């Protein structure tokens, strides 16, 4: 939304080489990780300017 | 002679075609009415949504 936007969205899809795998998961792990990668955009590109972040889990998950 | 091959006459035909067409007269009526016989893939055949993909050239999926 802006340079201080607290919400972002992305267009996400499996690659063609893997798209066929969608029939064996509730959520394809690659797609979910890509959704996680969307967080890398953050409020700013400088969010966590140094080092790498890794997820530690979520409070709740609703499929 | 004027035709090197002996001329051949069609004395009858039969046909079973989509859209309930099982007689040549039915085909003629459908053609005059400008009707279409293409439909979505019936589910009992297979899951069309399972294999459908609008992206060209995606392996394992149809367009």
């Amino acid at each position: 939304a802006e340079a201080g936007a607290a919400t972002v969205l992305a267009e996400v899809a499996l690659p063609a080489s893997i798209r066929f795998q969608q029939g064996a998961y509730r959520i394809h792990p690659a797609l979910l990780d890509a959704c996680f990668q969307s967080v890398g955009a953050g409020v700013q590109a400088g969010t966590a300017t140094g080092g790498l972040l890794l997820p530690l889990g979520v409070r709740s998950l609703r499929a | 002679m004027e035709s090197r091959v002996t001329p051949v006459a069609v004395i009858g035909m039969g046909c079973r075609l989509p859209g309930g067409i099982n007689s040549p007269d039915k085909l003629w009526e459908s053609l005059l009415r400008g009707d279409d016989l293409v439909t979505e893939i019936p589910p009992d055949r297979w899951d069309a949504d399972d294999y459908y993909d609008p992206e060209p050239g995606v392996p394992g999926r149809s367009v």
